Order: C-alpha cells, then structure tokens, then sequence
C-alpha cells in the first residue's frame, strides 16, 4: 500500500502518506493518481552496445 | 421557415467532417449508392437501423479525429445524440415516436449489441488480428484478413525473405562507386536496403518509440485482456497492472 | 551432384528452384551456374578483380579459354532476353510494385508497392502497425471507455509518428549516401543496353 | 470564438457548439480544454530534403 | 515516549530523499558544516530563517522529483507544511509561538519575498541566462555565470570553432582505413566528429524533439513573458497564446 | 608575403598565430609551412599519394631533393618534441579534457572534458540545455503554478531524453564505423614512436 | 589455414569482414 | 578550366566532392 507507493514512485514514507491523505477515501482516485506518475517514468534504459 | 430534409442534414454533417461518400460508406453499413440517393432524395427517408449504422460511421470517425479520451468521449456522445435528434425531427421524417431519450437509449442499445457481435467475429480470426495478418483501412475499424502482416513496419524491417526498397531518391546504397564494372540488374535495383541499414532503422525507431510510449512485456496477456468483453472499469484496472506492474 | 558448393554457400532445393532451373528436382547444366554468379557479388576496386576469377575456376570444375568465351556468351543472351521482358513492366520496377526476393532477381509484380519502406510511411490508404510490444495510445490513461480501435489496434502508428520515422530514416541516409534529384533520368540512364564505361562518366555529372 | 475552435481543432460548427455547451459558463475551463487538444497536434512537418 | 530532536528529523527527511549533505547545502542557504552539526547536535536548535532556507532546499528538490504539476504541487506543499510543523514541535525546539497556520503563512511569505529577490538578481544577468551562458547544477536552480554556453547540447553541435569529441569507443571516424600512411596527430585524435556527422546528429535530435515537445517561434517573447514577475494565471494565459497562436 | 596561399585556402592573422609562428605579426620561415601541412589532409589510397606532392611544389616556391630531405627532417624533430610534451598530459588527451581547435592541433587542457558529446549526455553533475526554441516541460499544461526552474530553465533536457539521444547517436555511429572494445590499448598502440606499417597489421587484429 | 572459409571450394578455393 | 579551385596556387597548382 504505502510501502508500494514509496518504492515505485521513489518518495519518502511521510510524502507517501500525504499522497494518500489527499484524494483519500477514493481508492480509485488515489490509484489513478499513482498510475499517472508511474507511466511518466519510462523504460529509458535501451539495449546499448 | 424552410427546414432541411434528412438527406440535406446527412450531407451537411458528412461534408463538415470532410468525409467522401466511399469514406462514410466504408465507416457505415450503408452502400456508396444508397447514401448518395438519401442525400439527393431519390430514395425515401430510411429505416432507424440505417440512421444507426450511419451514426456508428460518424462515431468511429469523430473518435478517430477528436479522440475517445475522457472529456471528448462525452462531447462525442452529446454530438451524436444531437445529430440523431435532427434526423428524427427532419422535414420528410416518417418516425412516429418523436421521444429524444428513448431513441438515444435505442441507439446506445444498438451499438452494444453491435459491438458484442463485432467482438465475437473478431474472436474467430483472433490469431490473424494479433499477428497483424490484417489490411486495416486508415481512420476505420474496417479490416480485411490477408496472407502476411504487410502493414507492420516492424515485420517489413525484420524479414530478410524479400528485398525492402526505399523511394528511388535517397537510393544510392552503392556508397562504393569505385566499381568501374556494373553488375547484372545491380543498377536496376540500387534502392534496396542492406540487412545492416534495415536494422540500423529498426534500432532508431524502437529507441524513439521506447522514449515516448509504454513497452508491453506480456504482449499476449495485454491483448487477451484488452480484446475480451468485460466491464471497461474492470478492464482498464486489469490492463494497468499488466503494463506498470501493480 | 559434382562439387557440391550448394552447401559451401548454404543454399537449398527450394532456393535454387527460384534462382535458376532445379524445378524441385535436385540431381540445363549451363543455366544453373547463373544461380551463383550474383551470389558472390551480393555476399569493387579490388573485389570484382577476383570475384569473376573465383567462378572462372568452377567453369573448369569428370562425369584454357574454352568456356571463358562460350558460357560467358550465354550470359549476355539470357540477361538481355529477360531485360526485354523487364522493359515490358519497367513502370512496375520504378514504382517498386515488385517482390524482389533477397539476393534473388526472381520477381512477381503486385498491385501496390507493399515492400517499399518509404511508401508504407508516406501513404494514407492503410493503417501501419508495429510490434504488439508497444502501447501507442498516448491518451490511454485518460480513456475510461474503450472503443474497438482502442482494443484490437492500440498498436497503430499515428501520422505524427509515421512522419517522424520517415524524417529520421532520410536524415540518416542523407549522411551515408548521396541524393538522386532526377529519379527517372538516373533509372533510365542505367536500364539501357549501353556499355558500363559509357554511363560511368555520365551518371557522375548528375551527382 | 466558435469559428476559431472550428478552424483550429478541425471539427464541425455543431461539434464546436457541443464543445462549448459542456464546461459552459467557465471560459477558463473551456479555454484549458481547447488548449489541451491544440497541443496534441504537433509540428509533424519537419525540414525535409 | 522518546521524541526526536530537530537534528534527528532533519537527517530522517534528508536521507528519505537520498540527498547528501553537499546536495542539501547547495539546495539551501545552509553551509555543508552547519547542517552536519545541526543533525549531530553540536550547534543548538536554529533560527526560523534557516528552517525556512532548509525547507526551500527540500521544495526545489521534491518539485525536481515528484513534479510541480497541478496535483503534486499541492501534495508537495502539504508535505513541506508537515515537515515545518515537525521541526517546530521538536524535543529541543526553542520556538515560543507553536501556531501551525501562522508559521505556514510565515514560510509562504518568506518564499514570495525570497523568489522576488531571486527573480530580481536573475533579471541583472538576464542575457547570460537566456543565451545559456550559465553552469547549472543538476536537480537545482543554483546557477554560476560562465564564459560561453558549454552545457547547451545544441551550441556544442553548432560551433565549428573546437573539435567535438565522442567517447574513445565508437571512435573510428576514419571509415576509410585504406590509408597505409598515418598523419601527424591523426591517430591521437581519431574520435572527433566531422561537421557532416555533428549536424547529422543535430538533425536526428531536433526531428525527435519536434515530435515530442512544442516548438517556440518567439524564443524571446516566450522567455520575456515566463521570467517576469506576474500573476501565474495571467502568465500561463499569456504563455499559451505565444505557443499555440491564440 | 611571397605566393600568398593563405588567402587561396581562406586563413587569417589570428588563425596562423595559433597554427604556427605569426605571433600577431604577419609579413621562422621553416616553422610557418607546418601551418598548412595537415590542412590539405583534413580538408587515402589515391589522395595521400598526391597530397604531399602538392606541398612539395611549394617547398620550391625569389626574395631537386634540396629541401625534400632537409625541411622534412625538421618535421620529424618538432612532432616528436611536442609528442614528448603530449606524453606529459596523455591522461588529459585520452579522457578528452582538451580544447582541440577545428583542423588545429593547438591545445589547452581543461578541468572537465566539456567538448565531449558522449560526456555531456552521460554525466549527472550539470544540467544540459538546448535551443530556447523547445519547451521541454511535458507537464507544462498541468502547471497552474510555476517555479524558478519552470520559468528560466523550461529548456533543460531530462534524463529520459539525454539517454534517448545518446542511444540514437551510437545506434547511428555503430552503422557507419566500427567499435573499439580495448579503448586504452588502441590509443596507446598508436601514441608510440613505432612506424606506420608496424601497428598497421597489429590494430586490424583488435578489430 | 581455412581461417576465411569460416570467417566469410570456390571463394576459399581462391575489406570483406571490415564491414 | 579552374573548375576544381572553386569546387573545392597549390592544390589547383596540381572522391573530393563525392563526399
């Protein structure tokens, strides 16, 4: 939950909490927000030689 | 006042979106010949199913242009409903029940049973679709099953079976013009891309695509999930897992 | 079978059938040698100097200038005989409406030039797919409701991408090789019967 | 106004109206929406030779 | 219970964001030496201005990571406010007035007067900024004015004044190894990119960038508008015109 | 002034000052000729065959084997004399911590290798800008409130772009030229005093 | 020592890997 | 006819534009 947000988004636990506390109750709103920032972080590592 | 006939409204909306007859024909269940007639007035005001087919044609084109994303999905609907109301309150309209909300609800019903059928038929050539063994008409869902995947920019760049040509213009693949002797049908086909070039190109494309768009580890799981009839909210939740690992 | 160089170049019974003769019956003789002439050439100042001489050895190859001026005559007959059969479809060959098999001048003309990269990118008739490994929706995350185009054809390259790809490819090609302004003139100046050294100094000027 | 939406976004007048009618009153909401779709359409024409 | 000192909270938040001391030093008005001390406890609980400087350091780093876009702009604030409340209710805290809403409002006031000053100083080297005659520290706004624009990937690819090197690895620019004779300091510098290559590269970059990001016709008008102190809503409205022609 | 080929190659008084001699005083003699030896070479099988012979004419050029074996000796002195001054900074020259002026082996070593493309893209110390013609914000339209980074440095390339650029550049370079695995070995095998034909057959093996 | 026939009867019998 | 001195005293005095 909180610890998954922490690792994935690369924020702090305190910041993960404030991230939950806003759009709180609405699991789907918090989920949509989560997935939004998670799609920004692209597969920048490509098959280099 | 002077109020337009069904045919005059069909033309007005059709030309507003810069559609030809063939274009709207291919988008709709309606034949090139019958559309033209309905716009003239040589055939009489049509069945409610053809009005619905025609509106599907519009739907799978305004979505192609304006987008089917959250805000424009609604705006696309309210517009299609408005066009539907108009054909119903036409000057030469033969529709008895002139109730907006019913006819809207009928049209939505008609799309749901229509897409269920269009899904079920796609599920029969599922492999041919996924493997991209389909000729697909730009700006349409209208598909024709083919021998190979000829319209897959990757499959072309991949296969070494046939020689892949470039427009006869930046076509000097003989970088070494040291050769004072010219080969049998070498100057005939001096455009073909060498397996180096053809995969130097694939690289450049994927590096670019990897930067802009999401990569899909589970090509097959993703496709299976997306294509199967299931509550869109259940579906998108399921698709987001696959992609972003959640 | 003789000296089986088929295997020493990695060929087959369905590959030589298309190249020359064979006809799905591996075991006339003059004809089959053609199915290895251009193969060394595909697979220059110092090369062509010793490429011919490589297959010249095989001419000699039980069961000189003998065949150097006898078989080499049969070459000039069958290449101008097919080149008169190629002049009957020259429009198809310039437009690129042709299936040219890899290192193989065996042909079969087709309605639209499917195997032209620059055609596929610069055409507005048919959708152009890519791998099923790329989600090319862009507004995917803002689509709470999905269409048939979304579901089955999330893998379609859009115009903005098809143009960016074409412009990468030609920015690349412009670096290595040179551009031919007179597309038709360059093509016709070589598809003629005239001698290799004739057009040699003529084509250079165009450049 | 309407005719600017028509030309820029490349929709119909009827569709331009429905585009205004939703998020109506709020000039800024309608403006933000306008500008959003307008940024999608990129300078795909590049300096080709 | 056992409650952490200011120093122990500073460290907790600082290491949570994987910041070093130098990193937080450079982000804040605070010296590498004084931060370390405040985390130890060798110097006493600090002034409200250093707490504010430190929080600015955090602000111009959470914004660098999480983003300063609409949803995360608020979440970034509520977080900075929360960190501010904590330093105030520290075990070794010497702050008399323990009012949340005042101290928040003070911190926001302190950023507004701070940014006004940081704008006014940027306006003095305006040309040096715009012309990219600045050394800028990754993940920071901390700028150092320099002789040229050395950290402008375009300016490097443009100038023919100096030879532009590539890592000594894909460094075989002598594609023609026909030369049996080797030149004076030719094998020394066999990495340099030729003016062809260096502008084949610029092309590839801009074609890519043109596809992803908005082009700016009025480089100067855009910059003048953005950089000048003006109601952000008035500003963004003004910037959107410039870009999209409205 | 003599035969003013300075102008026939488009040079200047601040260009030859850096190349050799001049010293901001255009009008010793042996030295200045060096400032045109590598210039023909920068600006192969058939070339170098007639490149030397081009400047050999100028040796002759009022106010043979005379200077062909006398000035050409002064070449081998001053190039191994500076090459012993270059061995005193060879680490700087391998790391690329050097301002090499265009077609000019006049140098000045610098703290960080600023003029290395592959360094600039693959370094995490300093922000990398581009033209002021590109808005590289991506979430620009969703920013109702702007920071200082937004306002003054909307033109900064982000990591995801810096990596995509580097990977385009090397995908490109890999097509034209060949990769040198032994970066240090290849560099040291050429920076030595040994003869051009010595290492000729040695370097090829590495490839 | 047949170091070309594997690196690239005829050709063996008599800038190829510089590409 | 000095068709090289403008296309590319010394060099004039004695694959250059094929690049």
């Amino acid at each position: 939950t909180k610890e998954f947000l922490k690792i994935k988004l690369e924020c702090s636990d305190m910041y993960a909490q404030k991230l939950i506390d806003e759009a709180q109750g609405d699991e789907n709103k918090l989920y949509d927000l989560f997935i939004q920032k998670l799609a920004e972080r692209h597969t920048r590592p490509a098959i280099v030689e | 006042m002077i109020y337009m006939t069904f045919g005059e409204i069909l033309k007005k909306e059709r030309v507003s979106w810069k559609l030809s007859v063939k274009e709207l024909s291919t988008l709709s269940g309606v034949s090139q010949t019958y559309i033209s007639k309905l716009e003239n007035g040589k055939r009489n005001f049509p069945s409610l199913e053809t009005i619905f087919n025609l509106l599907i044609g519009f739907k799978t084109h305004i979505e192609y242009k304006m987008g089917s994303e959250s805000p424009f999905y609604e705006i696309n609907n309210s517009y299609l409903d408005e066009i539907l109301i108009m054909f119903i309150n036409s000057s030469n309209s033969t529709i008895s029940d002139r109730d907006p909300n019913e006819l809207i609800t009928q049209f939505n019903e008609y799309y749901d049973v229509t897409i269920k059928k269009k899904q079920n038929e796609n599920s029969k050539i599922e492999s041919d679709i996924f493997s991209n063994k389909i000729k697909l008409v730009k700006g349409t869902t209208k598909k024709e099953v083919i021998e190979k995947p000829y319209f897959d920019l990757n499959w072309l760049l991949t296969q070494n079976e046939y020689e892949v040509f470039f427009d006869r213009s930046f076509l000097l693949d003989n970088n070494f013009l040291n050769k004072k002797h010219f080969t049998e049908k070498d100057m005939y086909y001096y455009n073909v891309l060498n397996d180096n070039d053809l995969k130097t190109i694939k690289d450049l494309i994927v590096v670019f695509l990897l930067n802009k768009y999401n990569y899909i580890k589970n090509k097959d799981d993703f496709f299976n999930i997306f294509t199967n009839s299931e509550d869109d909210k259940t579906k998108r939740d399921a698709l987001y897992k696959i992609l972003y690992e959640t």
